[PDB]
């Protein structure tokens, strides 16, 4: 209804670089670097994760600007897509009680998210008359398997119908979530790769938001330098929080 | 082969001034053939 | 087609735009001397006569080498070539030189030029190999007498008026002819 | 002037109506294809909008005439007028500013649309032919700007698109010799009528006759009669322009001019 | 004055208005009911869009008759006004906006500015008839 | 009514406007072997039923190995979707399978034991389908003299493919060649690439995308009829491709050769 | 789109206007009688004389009428089928000529979960394969068979057996049951639509054993069905070569198919 | 003629060779013929090339092909056999063979250095080159490393036959190299080269010709194709050569026009 | 004038029409319901046909009166016009069509040419009473 007329930075990383540099003072180094580049002391930080999927466990985003380095690995590809989907948009989530209710979807913006320690995800899509479709409502083993022992899962199902769910409440937590829009406050850079990450399970479109960058390397010092030298471009491409 | 061509080039470049013009026209009147262009040489 | 009824004489197969138009016309009209549609003393006539006297008098000629001499002579003589066409007291002229004129037969008081009647008249009507250019015609008008007879003859590139002009020591025509000579330089 | 033309069409003399920018072209914005795919991955055709007193035509091809013979694609488009004109001074600008931006346009049958992302070239051998009753009176090639037509009533615009001779790589990316096309080629013309002289009554952009008559008919809210089509829609008016309509229109323009000097 | 004195539906080309004091343009944008891949790709559900839909309406006033004096397309007047105002660097006046800015003028059109404008345009109409 | 005489067609930009379409899905093996059920088809059927699609309209034809599926891919059905299980070691075959079944090839047969041949345009290729093709080609200069190969026998030519079931050669235009295969094993047909085919949509479930349909090096486009998704459980792939099957269907279109109006225009 | 189906043609009578491929098909009888190894090349050089550039004629071989019958294939802008005459293979000759000379569009057929019907007169059923024996039954409104008890097949009323190819026509106005030899044949429900100009038949010997429609009233002999007599195969081949301009003049090419199958399968 | 000025050009809107092929040895090894180059020469004749001016050059490994790289030929089509191993090497190799690099030498035993513009890099070539760095404070003092040390340095590359090094700029750094084994030139990128086209075989078009992360600028010169045999690749090369020729332009430095304008 | 003026349905032979400028003929071709032995050969129910069915209308305007000028078959104006133009090799004018070609005229009847017709036809009548 308006009329017109014509600061904290964070760089996350996997432990591999930490080992590779073989130092315990790099923090102050990159700090003074940014200082010379025109930043104040104590305005940049650092955080380590162990491995890609482990980073998906209770992901911490809190920073005025977010730059995530992702390392390529073959056998965990779709899961890297999962993590990207998680930290690229803004999710708003509502609870789900699987031993007490029965749930549908209504939106192409309604996804199911599963995070926590470790869980297996089995669902049966339900009929109208609360009868098992190609499985048995009450049997727990007849059901169909959509995820096996996974760190993060972005489940989606066809809308309109009911689906009786089953997961290990002992060791996982699922949220029925809806997307508001992009998480402009976050950006991601993959190393290597072939542009194999997208924000949608959508087959029609997978357009690359200019927040997903790509760089080649052989040693991590070059990588960190290449990032930090271009903090300006990473800044202008993205925006601030909220 | 090119060399004789260049020598003749130098020669022709200096025999453009010591030619006549009237007789030139009156020659251009008559028609030339294979027989009078290289057999009176 | 620059004019009407494209005639394979005006395509662009190969200063203002008109100059380039007439120029790409003129380099094509150069070959009308190759296809028997002229009425005067053609350029290649002058070329042949120069070739004759030069290859006769010289000392470094030899039967070994007459070939490729005749060729280069054929395909580099007379780089600046002119052409003019007649139509009912109204003549036009174009050349690769980078000019274009139009004027009237009675008095050679220039007429501004048109490029669309021009292409038609040329592509069909008989083309006369200019041998005395417009500079020369206008000047000869100025400082020397002119007869309507003489004028019809010159625009016809008549032998008689040409030779009589040569014999009378009339310098401007001699200078134009010598320029033509000094063009044949191999 | 108007009473005078009246008394002249009474005295059997050649009548004359001068005009500034006459709205003689009827309104019809439509397109034409010569080759069509149901999905539009291979086309060839033309678009043209003729509004007010000007016309804008543009012929387009997706292949840029690569498969065609001798790398040339022709385009024709004709316009007849329902009333002959005289001593016209026409203006001719080679382009289609109206057809120059990506459009989404509705198909002929009416279930789906198609895309358009054209890229402009300049048209070659542009011929504009002002013919009279099937007789050439004015013909103009290789020329733009202001030209003149003495006596014409039928306009033909014919123009050939020539695939360019040689292109810098950024261009060779544009027109891939293979089948899939990722950009579209188009060349066009625009014809504008500034001043004119006619035998009949017409609608210009400088007289209140048409304006005043429509306005008063509305204000006094006269029902529709069998001569004037409903709503004074000048489109239908000029669509089937014919004798009786012409006479009544002359009458109304005359009497409206009579009114004009006094009413204000 | 809020009274719908001329109203038209999707009519194009030419129309006439007897009298009016405001113009309202109301239109409606419609999503494509049925589309094809060429459209389907460039009209997505996802949040980062490539293209953006739009519909445009254009209007040009051609002939009119008014009771209040205004500057026209054919006038010799406003030129004379501005030129006589600039020729000697006349000090900007208490009421006339700087430089005879037509934008600033028609910004707030006041009755006293109206009468001033009338007087000046009239004397200019007189002026033209003597020196072309 | 008036067929085969291409006459212009008048549309308009003046009037706005206010089931029998049959999906025909294919699928590979190890997917099935992991599904561990014989009713999955029925579940897909009932789901499509709830989505607005009739029961008995969807059929599942299965291909065993990609090289096996390469032969005779007569994919005759109202709308076709092919999910291919990707390989990091079998790539070129996927690319050429896409090329073949996504374009329309009008081809004539050959008798290489007798005739010389030569390609004509950048849109002319030689498709070769069957059990185990081992192409043998020998280029020639202008009066039939071997170049890099000896025409007085057969075993000294330059082979271009071995242990292939389906391969589509493209040869230097404007030169004649001698040819050999085992014409009891597989067959080669000289095809002209008439125009893109729109009946099929191919999506790949595996590694990175490799798909290109132009044998042109410069033009390596990404059409819409080629899609890619990841996976770790095929169930989600099926479920999802049915979740967006609306969008997939809206992307493709009716085969421009069987429309009752494509009469006398190459297959109808 | 539609190439123009609803914008009719405009013509006149006052205006004065004043690489393609060709295949052949021959039964192995000829391959036997020839006794040469370099013959096809000679045929090539000949069709050169008659107007075909080299690389524009191909040869195909079929061993029986019955063998070529299954799953027809076509390969050139123009198809010439040379058919041997016989006296006990008549319905097969006519069925093959009908199938290849005429267009077909069919849906697949099953036996499992339906019954079937023809909606009109001009529809047929086609069966092709290794072994095709067809038995059929009509019903009443009572879903009861008249002349075959619906549960037992041995007393069915058979129409086809010991055969490779069959084109059957049953009566409109009732569902049907069929004992198709399923795994050993295959059947489709086709609608013929109109003739095609991409095939021609030359029958050597015999006396016009052909009908292109099973209509008793219309046995329409066309201009594409040609019949000559033979006792020596080379004479047949040559004489065909002598009027190839005529044969090309009798056919037309704008009706070619994309696939090499002479019909159109649309599930 | 008139060089050395930047003299604006006007216009209007009315108006031998060498094809040069490099290849890896393993290919001809798989071929087992020797007259092959002559065969492809005949074919290039058939596509229009003069007889006896097309040259094929042979490199053992892409590492080898990386050191002392020199292209002097009118039209270069360079093939590269991918490997999932040297993605950095191939990227920076295509880079070095895509640009015009204004280069000067360096002595790292006597000075400091810097990068002053975003178009500035430090290129290194040699037999066994392994460079180390240490950025310097504004007081010319080392951080996490000392000018006196050579081991607390920050390693950036290792025995890479070639490397394209970049750092944060506006800041000095003391380095560590072996100069009688390796040379490091301070170079500045200026424009793209039109004498080179890089056909990769195998892979997925992974190149990046800038140390810029934010964009992966893909162009019309980095082409890709798949293979199952070598003569396959060579036939695709020869037949499709014309569009490639249209991609690569005459060397904009080559023409006797760039004289005294940083002409090569 | 875009309106229907007069009708005739199932009336044959001679008719009278008051005022018209356009004729429209809408007619139906019917299949016989019953056919005796002779007919079935004429119309095979299948697609191969030999004999084709057709229905025609012959329309002759016997006489009238025109508000403009036209030629006829009972006067002699056109012939005299053409003859006197043909004789002395008059260079064609910029307005009249060549040879007074009547059909080319009618295809492009334009008012100026019309009035010129009327003029020359009055003059032809004038001549027509003096030396026949």
């Amino acid at each position: 209804p308006i009329t017109g007329s014509m600061s904290t930075l964070c760089l996350y990383y996997p432990t591999e670089a930490a080992t590779e540099i073989n130092d315990n003072s790099w923090k102050d180094t990159l700090s003074q670097l940014f200082l010379t580049k025109g930043w104040p002391t104590g305005s940049v930080y650092f955080k380590e994760y162990t491995n890609i999927a482990s980073f998906s466990v209770d992901p911490q985003l809190y920073c005025d600007y977010n730059v995530v380095l992702m390392k390529y690995d073959a056998t965990l590809q779709l899961d890297m897509s999962e993590l990207a989907d998680l930290i690229l948009n803004e999710w708003l989530c509502n609870p789900m009680d699987i031993t007490l209710y029965y749930y549908q979807q209504t939106d192409e913006a309604n996804k199911w998210i599963s995070m926590g320690s470790s869980c297996t995800i089995k669902v049966c899509p339900l009929n109208t008359q609360t009868l098992g479709i190609g499985c048995l409502t009450t049997d727990a083993t007849t059901f169909e398997e959509v995820a096996t022992a996974e760190k993060l899962v972005i489940t989606d199902v066809v809308d309109g119908v009911n689906h009786k769910l089953d997961v290990t409440t002992a060791t996982c937590t699922i949220r029925n979530c809806k997307k508001l829009g992009p998480r402009e406050n976050v950006a991601v850079i993959q190393v290597g790769g072939s542009d194999i990450l997208d924000i949608t399970a959508d087959p029609t479109t997978a357009p690359q938001t200019e927040r997903m960058m790509r760089i080649n390397w052989k040693k991590w010092w070059q990588v960190f330098y290449t990032v930090v030298d271009y903090v300006d471009q990473i800044i202008q491409v993205m925006s601030k929080r909220s | 082969l090119e060399r004789q061509l260049g020598e003749l080039r130098e020669e022709f470049n200096a025999l453009s001034q010591e030619i006549a013009m009237s007789q030139l026209i009156d020659l251009a009147l008559l028609p030339l053939d294979m027989f009078s262009m290289f057999s009176g040489i | 087609s620059i004019g009407s009824s494209a005639s394979a004489w005006t395509d662009v197969s190969t200063v203002s735009s008109v100059s380039t138009q007439t120029s790409t016309i003129s380099r094509r009209l150069r070959l009308k001397e190759m296809a028997t549609q002229t009425e005067g003393m053609n350029f290649d006539d002058i070329s042949a006569a120069v070739l004759k006297t030069k290859i006769d008098k010289s000392t470094q000629i030899s039967p070994n080498t007459i070939p490729d001499i005749v060729t280069e002579a054929s395909e580099k003589f007379i780089p600046n070539r002119a052409y003019r066409v007649i139509n009912n007291d109204d003549v036009f002229e174009a050349g690769i030189d980078g000019k274009f004129f139009a004027y009237k037969v009675d008095t050679f008081e220039e007429i501004p030029f048109d490029v669309q009647k021009f292409a038609d008249l040329v592509t069909d009507s008989p083309v006369i190999s200019a041998i005395i250019d417009f500079k020369t015609l206008k000047n000869l008008n100025d400082n020397y007498g002119i007869s309507r007879q003489q004028a019809f003859n010159l625009l016809r590139s008549d032998p008689r008026v040409l030779r009589e002009f040569i014999n009378q020591d009339n310098p401007i025509i001699r200078n134009r002819i010598e320029q033509l000579i000094m063009q044949c330089r191999l | 002037e108007y009473i005078e033309n009246w008394n002249l069409q009474n005295r059997r003399q050649r009548t004359g109506f001068t005009f500034h920018k006459p709205n003689i072209f009827p309104y019809s914005a439509s397109f034409t294809l010569n080759r069509s795919q149901p999905a539009h991955d291979n086309l060839m055709g033309t678009m043209w909008l003729n509004a007010g007193s000007e016309i804008q035509v543009a012929g387009f091809d997706y292949s840029c005439a690569i498969n065609a013979p001798a790398n040339i694609q022709q385009f024709e488009h004709i316009v007849p007028l329902r009333r002959v004109l005289t001593t016209a001074t026409i203006t001719l600008l080679p382009d289609a500013e109206r057809f120059s931006f990506p459009r989404v346009i509705n198909s002929a049958d009416g279930a789906t649309t198609w895309f358009f992302n054209p890229v402009i070239l300049r048209p070659n051998n542009v011929e504009v032919e002002f013919l009279l009753n099937g007789q050439i009176i004015n013909t103009y090639q290789a020329r733009f700007g202001t030209i003149v037509a003495r006596n014409f009533d039928t306009i033909r615009l014919s123009f050939q698109l020539m695939r360019p001779p040689n292109m810098t790589p950024a261009v060779a990316v544009l027109f891939p010799n293979a089948q899939p096309f990722e950009h579209h080629a188009t060349v066009g013309l625009t014809l504008r009528i500034e001043s004119a002289v006619c035998e009949s009554v017409l609608a210009d952009a400088s007289e209140t006759l048409l304006a005043n008559v429509t306005s008063v008919r509305q204000e006094y809210a006269i029902p529709v009669g069998p001569v004037f089509p409903p709503g004074m829609n000048w489109t239908d008016l000029i669509t089937n322009y014919s004798p009786s309509r012409e006479d009544n229109l002359q009458r109304v323009f005359t009497v409206a001019s009579i009114r004009s000097m006094l009413i204000k």
